[PDB]
């Protein structure tokens, strides 16, 4: 009777080391989420930044030019 | 560009990149724990007795009396319907979740 | 199959995760400020010339 | 329907009044003992507070087997995060020196060009 | 899977915090705006205040249904025994 | 270890299967160690 008590008593530990390790799990990779979002976010400045650079150089050289 | 600008901004952000439980665990390496296979073959001519009723007699008494039929279908079907309760509850929050989600990006489109 | 299989996937795997990453608003609403603010004063220097 | 600790369908359900949430009365009562208060929520909660054969060998042999290659994976699941939750930070930080970088070149350009007309 | 107050399949069920039972949200909000008290047990409720193991229980099953298996003839036993020690 | 513990749960139902079939056959046959008196 006590063997099957003891199964339970382990069990009861299985579950409850389950459920720390699935909230880091989600809690941190949700952190993975907000990071790929505001990385690519970040990622379109440079883009925007990179273009607006290029044309001030052309425009300042041929202006300087003449 | 979905295709020039991303692989563009993205080789300038790699440059600078390149500036910068014993017993469970155990088992997990890929092997079950073996379980008494024994009940089921027996002999008659070989070994043992107690297989033979420490085994097989009172365990087969036991599922006649266990095998049933009784209720039958309708010990089962009245859990098919609290299955259902529990599957539609999950989907009315997939659409919670679908109007908050479209709701904040209408927001930010203004 | 339908849930802890399907129900439970889209739902925990995409539109709570996709909720507290569908903004990107909290972050945005600030970095515009800051856009503008540039913008105004990049502009009172040219009005200046 | 469910319960919110070990991810069971629960026999004896027992919710809290201080966090509305559905637990099993076993799992419950264990983490009322290691650490008095409710473990979602984080709030002071008591036990008080609370409202043969194939069976043997082939099934018990499968339940053993589905706990332990499932927790080694779901480990090997948690490594890869932490594993490269850095990459993440460490490529998005990369990107910030851009942006900064960047942002002290464009005004610059943007700023020489009204000079030039001068 | 059903509501207590009326007995209904409830659409939209909320559990409350003084007696552990599932009523249907319209109903016991109008039960609430009545008077502030759970409908069972007449227990103050406010509206806020509204919100492997099947295997292991098997073998208990088997096992205490196996000891009253064995009382059957411990007590049968006993009275087989004495329509013997007087025979 | 813990794979040992299921053999044991095993052998321990094997064994109270056996203990509870030797003590109804003894008790059938008092009945006519009795019927027979």
């Amino acid at each position: 009777p006590n063997l099957l008590t003891s199964l339970q008593n382990e069990w009861d530990a299985i579950m409850l080391e389950n459920f720390k390790l699935r909230s880091t799990l989600d809690s941190l990779t949700k952190k993975l989420s907000t990071v790929m979002y505001e990385r690519d976010a970040a990622k379109l400045v440079a883009a925007q930044l990179l273009m607006e650079k290029n044309e001030d150089s052309k425009d300042l050289p041929k202006s300087s030019q003449q | 560009i979905p295709d020039g600008y991303k692989n563009e901004i993205d080789q300038l952000v790699k440059k600078e990149f390149a500036n910068i439980t014993l017993f469970l665990e155990e088992y997990r390496r890929k092997y079950p724990r073996i379980d008494t296979s024994r009940y089921i073959p027996n002999e008659s001519s070989e070994v043992s007795l107690l297989g033979i009723v420490d085994s097989y007699l009172k365990h087969q008494e036991i599922v006649l009396d266990t095998l049933l039929p009784q209720t039958v279908s309708n010990q089962w079907r009245i859990n098919n319907d609290y299955i259902r309760q529990t599957c539609t509850i999950v989907e009315e929050m997939n659409i919670q979740q679908r109007k908050q989600i479209n709701d904040l990006e209408i927001y930010r489109k203004r | 199959s339908t849930l802890c299989h399907h129900s439970l996937p889209a739902l925990i795997e995409g539109q709570r995760k996709y909720y507290a990453d569908y903004y990107a608003y909290r972050q945005e609403i600030r970095s515009l400020e800051g856009r503008r603010k540039r913008l105004q004063a990049m502009l009172n220097s040219s009005s200046s010339i | 329907m469910l319960c919110a600790i070990s991810g069971k369908v629960p026999r004896r359900p027992v919710l809290s009044p201080k966090s509305r949430t559905i637990f099993e009365k076993s799992l419950l009562e264990q983490y009322v003992k290691d650490t008095g208060n409710d473990p979602i929520t984080n709030e002071p909660l008591s036990i008080e507070e609370i409202v043969s054969i194939p069976n043997l060998l082939t099934s018990l042999q499968n339940e053993w087997d589905a706990i332990m290659l499932e927790n080694f994976k779901l480990r090997s699941t948690l490594d890869s995060l932490t594993k490269k939750l850095s990459t993440v930070m460490y490529e998005r930080d990369a990107a910030k020196l851009v942006a900064a970088q960047l942002l002290m070149e464009k005004n610059e350009d943007s700023k020489d060009l009204p000079k030039s007309s001068q």
